[PDB]
RNA sequence: GGAAACUCAAAGAGUGCUAUCGGAGUGCGC
């Protein structure tokens, strides 16, 4: 009879996550990119003014879907979420829930920072331990618990 | 002009290669590399060869009407 | 033996096989083999000294043939009583594990049953289970004739 | 512990073709297809069966083989069953691939590749003892020049030392694979990036992999024995992914 | 055109207080100024290149193409090193030594910024550990005697490559005028 | 296509062996072929360097089939004497090793060089 | 495999049209069972003719974008290449006929000085051509005589016109009120259908090469398939996450249609929205 | 355009005519590519028109080695100018889908009218006659496609390493545990024939303890009536006149007469077992001398066929450590520092002769005078 | 209570099995 408890994955402290070197991984969601775009903070300059490092900005294809789900009028966020400059991954499961998706691809990694800004998938990232999650504020952003903030 | 010189020249194609190709249907896989085992498989083509050619020169000269 | 004996390399393999010794359908198949085979080539000396060693272990197998035939023959010779009741190559495991020939006559039919058998008959007495019944005689011609708890009896 | 003379149960794991072998200290065998001779110096349970016959296992020492790790770490399912068809990217010497063409049996065949030549050597002497596998001498990079002499593969299982590890095994999956089979891959983070660290590099290579039309569903990271490897696991969809 | 990298420095003197010279590992001996951090003239391999493994001794195999071609071509020829350097102080020539048994004595120019090899001295079949030159006469004519220690080691470790016919002694070379 | 093929030529010869001598006066060398085998089939290896010119060549050739196998890169040097002078000991050192170790300051110009001598190979 | 070959960086403002052309030079071999070229015409006054590295086949063993650029006095606004002998036309300003040996046009063919929103050749009798231009009108040319030769003006600016390659005097017509005209050439008094189901603009119409259905794409959310010979939509397709169909081509597999919309996406439908692509028994096909 | 398919299998090439086709625009779909997976489809769009088997197995490795490198050959030129039809300038040229793109260009140029043609379509088609396997060739062969495929796969990889296959181990270790097992087995029936005999003889076994000439006099002497002839005694072993006058005087006697016989049986083929190890372990000295000649030179031809023996291979000696070499009873303070020096002398020996591609014996003289001078130093 | 499945019926899964005027001539097609 097999059970399955996940190991605390092994690049991982108690939760100090020494994974998360400076040069970054985020994961950029749906409605982070409205408010990016109603606090009329850029992107990439505004994470790395909130981060002081480089930082690659992820998007995956349930949180595109969700982006052109939501009609036109986000067609600012869509025309700015396809960015040369940030990359993309190409998710395989059913149905394109953009908070299960997320929660799922960063507790099996432990390596991505999450970029969100909704109620339920900041406590569900909160939740889980030793990933920062960063959301908007004001006119910048602002991270929860990254060790190195400055 | 017409003379036999057809049979000649496949005759002597069949021998080159009805050697190589007894050759190669023997040592399968690995050229055997010993001098007394590639002599001798050299004289059994050799034998086998010639007894081609006697068979040749049978059912030749049972047609034979010719030079 | 015989076919390391007949072909010796697996290069005459092709022109040459025995219908003596593998009958009639394993003789393509060994020829295919040894066209396509996967193992090295060796040279004469140790060609030769299996060879020599192929000799020494036809001529045991033969050897053994004439051997198990003297026994029966022997065996026919001091108790032919035994032999043409049981077997000879049953009275034989009889009479070398006993011992003597008059130290297994001087034992009684029980044991003569049970005669080989004896370490499930010792294990089976010591623990509470059955003892068995055929031992060293269950491979006699006549048990083997009979059928279900027949051979018993 | 675990000294030469000891009696010890031979236990059935869940994988079927691997056992247990239970004594004071516990060891992770499989039952040996050549009997009587170690190939990388191993020790050797030899067991009796009941006309006397005696079999013998080989213990799968894991700090110098991969899957062995994955296995004592606890993998949910693998695909090297007691029938199937194994592929062997990057097999080193018979250290490895002895122990899987053991687990596979002797129906099953084991395809192992290999680049190197003094390894190549290596692995063909020992290729020569048991007949269920098949020594390969050529580059991994290029399954269009041994695609003569395998074919149709049921799960393939990789150890190369290339930063081009997703590439590898995709060309080689597309080439040889069946649909619905397994693909049990072994990335070393420090070999294929030296740059940025162990779960980033696997992450970015099990995204290249759900790319390349593997799905993946099982990583374990197999840390007490070697440090940083990860075994992923995964099937060829190619029909149905999501 | 057959050359290669410094391994080490080894030996000095100094000519004068605004020159000196080193001879290094790789064969290279060099004049240096005290105005440049580059040296002014590097000489290449000073003494010659050592004589390689002949082709019984390498890896014992028998055939001789297999045991000539395991000498890889010149790729593994290595120089004789200079293993001790000496300059008369405040003058124009200065000696070297190795153990290819020569002391090649060397003479720098006029304009000091190159030297050329004055002469050759093959009297001294050994290392050369050291060397030094004590001289005597007059103001007008100078009777230089040329002292070096030869041994069969190098002075720090044993490393002994190729070494025949080097016994343990003095030569002297009373060179003259 | 000689028996010690991939061989160093010079500027990466005197990296490697200055890298050698930094490492064994920061005690993280092993000074010969057995010791060099034995932390090599130990598995504690960064990478392992031989003398291209030893009398017998094989008495070396053979850490080959232990370094590739075991995925760790291995590198001929033209001289012997100079990679004993490389190893600061008297007697000519014909195979050196360089053992793997997280609290040593020369793991930089280790990296350096074993990424120079996998590209080389 | 459902990916893209190369992209480039083509010009500097909108793109505005492309075609694909075997454009046969006459100082080098056709080499296009290796390589595959593309040309595109923007309104920065650019024409590029592009070559495609292609592994359609293997033959050989590298002269990757941009072969040639033609350049024009005023805009562009649509072209279309001549499938014979590698002759292409263009719209702009007014409509130019150049091809691949020259950098400057060959031939102007206007009727006066009105733009040309688009163009399209033939399938056959290939030297004759179709315009529309945002006068309201539908110009027709011919190149053997090498002059314009009929316009008639519609009520509402056609957008997109596309011939039938299979009756090859006939062409349907796509203008913004809300119904493709569907027009006979050699008597073009009377529209010989109208495919009237829409709300918004007919922003493209193409016919499948099978000769009998229409795919059409309007500026509302949504595409309709017709057949010809009925005038109503035979059905629909539209989706949540596409808006403003604005290019839409039947394949030459005639049962997949290429919808691109405005979100960026170029998105592929089944025209036959139940007949699957499997090769099927006989018993199930029958 | 894929109507001609190339296949190339480890017993023939094939060559199958495309009857319809592949979907290529929905190439990628599950409803798709699951036909190329079950059969009852693949058969519809793949049928066999041609079959040609290479024969001869060298032929087979060869044609491997061609295709390998990326070449033509006899065979598979021979069966595509056959096959493939002339298309003619009006209708198109034909069309090939073959499997890599570094054959495309080979067949290319010998054949003008071919187009050679491999997209991700005769990648899967290849890929679904490949797993479907037999059951197209619908019986156009005689033998299976694995065992086959084992055989020219062990030489292709050999053909690949070029290795010696004169450098042969295998054969010391098989000779030295067959060597003293037949010692043992020897020794045993040796027993056997004095314990037979001394019903017949039992003062034999005092006077004639050596087992091989004791099998030849039993050989000679049936039963106990020589009595008279001396002068074959000596050569059939003084003591000639004392089995002479035991041959009267013992009488310990039964008179058997058929067990004499097998007894002469067995002692005379006893004979043969001593007369073939007396052949055997001089075979194995002159191929210890051939295979390893500076172990041999070092440490003795049988003592070093018995550390080759314990080591399990001459690669996995030579791969073991110096320091690792120490096995009991073999190199037999002042009498263990000589033992560790012949250990890794025997070691550095044994790298010599099995890293070489054929060894010389200088190098084992020089260490054996190396390891003398180590002696004679006490 | 154990079930002989060889009395028969209703059903459930796994495995294997197939294709889509007649020869010339005569105006003739490359
Ligand atoms: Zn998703």
């Amino acid at each position: 009879l097999t059970r399955n408890i996940p190991q605390v994955s092994s690049a991982l402290f108690f939760q100090y996550n020494q994974a998360i070197k400076p040069p970054y991984q985020v994961l950029i969601d749906t409605n982070f990119i409205n408010f990016s775009i109603q606090k009329k903070v850029d992107i990439v300059r505004g994470m790395m003014d909130c981060l002081l490092a480089k930082c690659n900005p992820l998007i995956t294809d349930c949180v595109m879907a969700e982006l052109e789900k939501l009609g036109p009028k986000y067609r600012i966020a869509l025309k700015l979420a396809r960015d040369p400059r940030i990359k993309r991954l190409s998710c395989s499961h059913k149905g394109t829930y953009a908070n299960d998706c997320l929660v799922h691809r960063v507790l099996q990694h432990k390596c991505y920072i999450v970029a969100t800004n909704d109620a339920g998938l900041k406590q569900r990232i909160r939740k889980i331990p030793g990933i920062p999650l960063m959301s908007v504020g004001g006119h910048a952003y602002v991270i929860e618990k990254l060790p190195d903030v400055f | 002009a017409l003379r036999g010189d057809i049979a000649l020249t496949i005759f002597d194609v069949c021998m080159k290669t009805l050697g190589k190709h007894y050759i190669n249907k023997h040592k399968g896989y690995y050229a055997i590399s010993d001098s007394k085992m590639n002599i001798e498989l050299n004289k059994e083509t050799l034998n086998y060869l010639f007894s081609e050619s006697l068979r040749y020169i049978k059912l030749f000269d049972e047609f034979l009407d010719l030079e | 033996a015989r076919i390391i004996l007949t072909m010796g390399i697996r290069s005459k393999a092709s022109e040459t096989d025995l219908s003596e010794i593998l009958p009639e359908e394993i003789e393509e198949r060994v020829k295919t083999a040894a066209e396509v085979s996967m193992g090295t080539e060796i040279t004469q000396t140790d060609l030769d000294n299996i060879n020599a060693l192929a000799e020494q272990i036809v001529e045991f197998a033969a050897y053994r043939e004439q051997l198990s035939n003297y026994l029966s023959a022997r065996m026919k010779a001091i108790a032919p009583n035994l032999t043409q009741l049981v077997g000879e190559l049953v009275g034989a495991r009889l009479i070398a594990h006993s011992g003597s020939l008059i130290s297994l006559a001087k034992s009684p039919a029980s044991t003569i049953q049970i005669l080989g058998a004896e370490k499930a008959l010792f294990r089976a007495l010591k623990t509470k289970h059955d003892t068995p019944k055929y031992g060293l005689l269950y491979h006699a011609s006549l048990v083997g004739q009979a059928t279900g708890k027949n051979k018993g009896k | 512990g675990a000294r030469g003379g000891a009696k010890v149960v031979i236990e059935p794991h869940r994988h079927a073709g691997v056992y247990i072998a239970r004594g004071k200290e516990d060891l992770l065998v499989t039952k040996n297809m050549a009997p009587g001779e170690s190939v990388y110096g191993e020790k050797r349970i030899s067991v009796e069966e009941p006309p006397p016959t005696k079999v013998e296992y080989r213990v799968w020492n894991p700090f110098r083989s991969k899957l062995a790790a994955g296995i004592m770490g606890g993998l949910d399912e693998l695909f090297i069953a007691p029938g199937k068809k194994v592929l062997y990217l990057g097999a080193a010497s018979g250290t490895s691939v002895s122990h899987v063409s053991d687990v596979v049996g002797p129906e099953g065949v084991v395809y192992a590749v290999e680049f190197s030549h003094r390894p190549g050597r290596e692995l063909i002497s020992m290729a020569k003892k048991r007949p269920n596998i098949i020594p390969i001498i050529e580059d991994a990079r290029h399954p269009q020049k041994y695609r003569m002499l395998i074919g149709m593969v049921d799960c393939v299982f990789a150890d190369v030392a290339q930063p081009d590890q997703a590439r590898i095994i995709a060309l080689n999956s597309h080439m040889f694979l069946k649909d619905q089979g397994g693909v049990v891959i072994s990335i070393k983070a420090n070999c294929i990036d030296s740059t940025v660290d162990a779960e980033t590099v696997f992450a970015r290579e099990v995204q290249k992999l759900r790319e390349e039309r593997i799905k993946p569903l099982e990583q374990l990271t197999l840390e007490p024995y070697e440090r940083d490897h990860c075994i992923v696991v995964g099937r060829y969809m190619r029909s149905g992914l999501k | 055109p057959l050359f290669f990298c410094e391994g080490s420095i080894d030996v000095v003197s100094m000519v004068d207080d605004f020159h000196f010279i080193t001879g290094s590992d790789n064969g290279n001996i060099c004049l240096w100024s005290l105005a440049k951090k580059k040296p002014i003239f590097t000489e290449r391999i000073a003494h010659g290149i050592l004589p390689e493994p002949s082709f019984n001794d390498i890896s014992g195999e028998t055939d001789e193409e297999l045991r000539k071609r395991q000498l890889q071509g010149k790729k593994l020829l290595q120089p004789f090193w200079i293993t001790s350097l000496y300059a008369i102080p405040y003058s124009n020539v200065f000696i070297s030594g190795s153990w290819s048994g020569s002391l090649k004595v060397w003479k720098i120019s006029d304009n000091l910024r190159s030297f050329e090899l004055l002469g050759e001295l093959s009297g001294a079949k050994g290392v050369v550990t050291k060397i030094q030159v004590v001289e005597s006469g007059k103001h007008g004519k100078e009777k230089f005697r040329i002292l070096a220690s030869i041994a069969k080691e190098h002075r720090l470790g044993r490393w002994i490559a190729n070494v025949s016919g080097a016994r343990n002694g003095i030569y002297s070379a009373v060179i003259d005028q | 296509n000689p028996k010690a093929f991939p061989l160093a030529d010079a500027a990466l010869t005197q990296q490697i062996l200055d890298v050698v001598q930094q490492a064994a006066n920061l005690r993280q060398l092993k000074k010969g072929a057995n010791e060099a085998t034995k932390t090599l089939n130990r598995g504690i290896s960064e990478f392992i360097i031989m003398a291209a010119d030893c009398e017998p060549i094989e008495i070396l050739l053979h850490l080959p089939l232990l370094c590739e196998d075991k995925n760790v890169p291995y590198v001929f040097v033209p001289s012997r004497v100079a990679l004993g002078r490389a190893c600061g000991v008297s007697r000519p050192v014909i195979a050196a090793s360089i053992t793997t170790n997280d609290a040593s300051a020369i793991k930089t110009q280790i990296y350096a060089v074993k990424d120079k001598i996998e590209t080389l190979l | 495999t459902r990916e893209e070959f190369v992209s480039f960086k083509a010009h500097y403002g909108l793109v505005t049209g492309l075609c694909v052309t075997q454009p046969r030079f006459h100082d080098k071999k056709p080499d296009l069972k290796s390589q595959n070229f593309m040309l595109s015409c923007s309104d920065d006054k650019t024409v590029k003719l592009w070559s495609i590295n292609v592994d359609d086949y293997s033959n050989k063993n590298n002269e990757e974008g941009l072969i040639r650029t033609f350049d024009g006095e005023s805009a562009f606004q649509g072209i279309d290449s001549h499938r014979e002998n590698s002759t292409f036309a263009t719209g702009g300003a007014k409509i130019h006929l150049w091809d691949v040996n020259r950098l400057k046009p060959v031939s102007d063919l206007s009727w006066g000085a009105d733009n040309i929103t688009s163009l399209k050749f033939n399938q056959n009798e290939t030297d004759i051509l179709a315009s529309t231009g945002s006068d309201n009108s539908i110009v027709l040319y011919d190149l053997r005589t090498n002059s314009p030769t009929q316009k008639i003006v519609q009520t509402m600016r056609t957008n997109a016109i596309c011939w039938n390659p299979m009756e090859a005097f006939n062409f349907v017509t796509a203008n913004e009120d809300h119904n493709a005209y569907y027009y006979d050439m050699r008597n073009l008094s009377r529209s010989l259908n109208v495919f009237k189901d829409h709300v918004s603009a007919v922003m493209d119409v193409d016919f499948s090469p099978t000769g009998d259905e229409i795919v059409t794409g309007s500026y509302d959310k949504s595409i309709r398939i017709y057949k010809t010979n009925h005038g109503h939509s035979r059905e629909i397709y539209h989706t949540k996450r596409m808006q403003h169909v604005f290019q839409v081509k039947y394949s030459m597999d005639s049962k997949y249609i290429i919808s691109g919309s405005d979100d960026g996406n170029v998105r592929l439908w089944r025209s036959k929205a139940w007949e699957r692509s499997n090769v099927k028994t006989t018993r199930e096909k029958n | 355009p894929i109507e001609y398919l190339l296949f190339e299998e480890p017993t023939g090439y094939a060559v199958f005519k495309v009857k319809l086709q592949q979907d290529d625009i929905g190439s990628r779909l599950k409803e798709v590519q699951e036909q190329i997976n079950d059969f009852g489809a693949f058969t519809k769009l793949i049928e066999l028109v041609s079959f040609a088997p290479f024969k001869g197995a060298a032929e087979a490795l060869e044609n491997a080695n061609d295709i390998s490198e990326g070449l033509v050959s006899e065979s598979l030129k021979a069966i595509l100018d056959l096959n493939l039809p002339k298309a003619s300038s009006k209708k198109k040229n034909i069309t090939l889908a073959i499997s890599d793109k570094n054959l495309g260009p080979s067949i290319k140029e010998e054949f003008p009218y071919v187009d050679c043609i491999s997209n991700e379509l005769a990648q899967d088609l290849i890929r679904g006659v490949r797993l479907h396997g037999e059951k197209l060739f619908k019986g156009l062969q005689s033998g299976d496609l694995e065992r086959a495929q084992l055989g020219l796969g062990h030489a292709y990889s050999r053909a690949k390493v070029k290795f010696s296959v004169q450098k042969n181990d295998n054969h010391i270790i098989q000779a030295i545990a067959l060597l003293d097992q037949l010692d043992k087995d020897i020794n045993t029936f040796a027993m056997r024939v004095k314990e037979w005999y001394g019903w017949h003889f039992p003062e034999l076994a005092k006077l004639v303890p050596d087992n091989y000439t004791f099998a030849k006099l039993v050989l000679f002497i049936k039963d106990k009536a020589s009595l008279n002839d001396d002068s074959l005694h000596d050569l059939a072993a003084g003591i000639a006149q004392r089995v002479i006058d035991n041959a009267r005087i013992s009488m310990g006697q039964d008179i058997s007469e058929t067990d004499m016989e097998n007894v002469c049986v067995f002692a005379q083929r006893v004979a043969s077992l001593a007369d073939y190890r007396r052949q055997l372990y001089d075979y194995l000295c002159e191929k210890m001398h051939t295979v390893a000649p500076n172990l041999s030179e070092l440490i003795g031809e049988v003592i070093g066929a018995r550390l080759i023996s314990h080591a399990g291979s001459l690669t996995n000696l030579s791969k073991q450590a110096a320091s690792t070499v120490q096995i009991l009873g073999a190199e037999k303070k002042n009498k263990g520092r000589i033992s560790r020096y012949l250990a890794n002398k025997c070691s550095m020996a044994s790298r010599i002769d099995n890293y070489s591609e054929e060894p010389s014996n200088v190098f084992g003289s020089v260490l054996k005078k190396q390891v003398e001078q180590r002696l004679e130093f006490y």
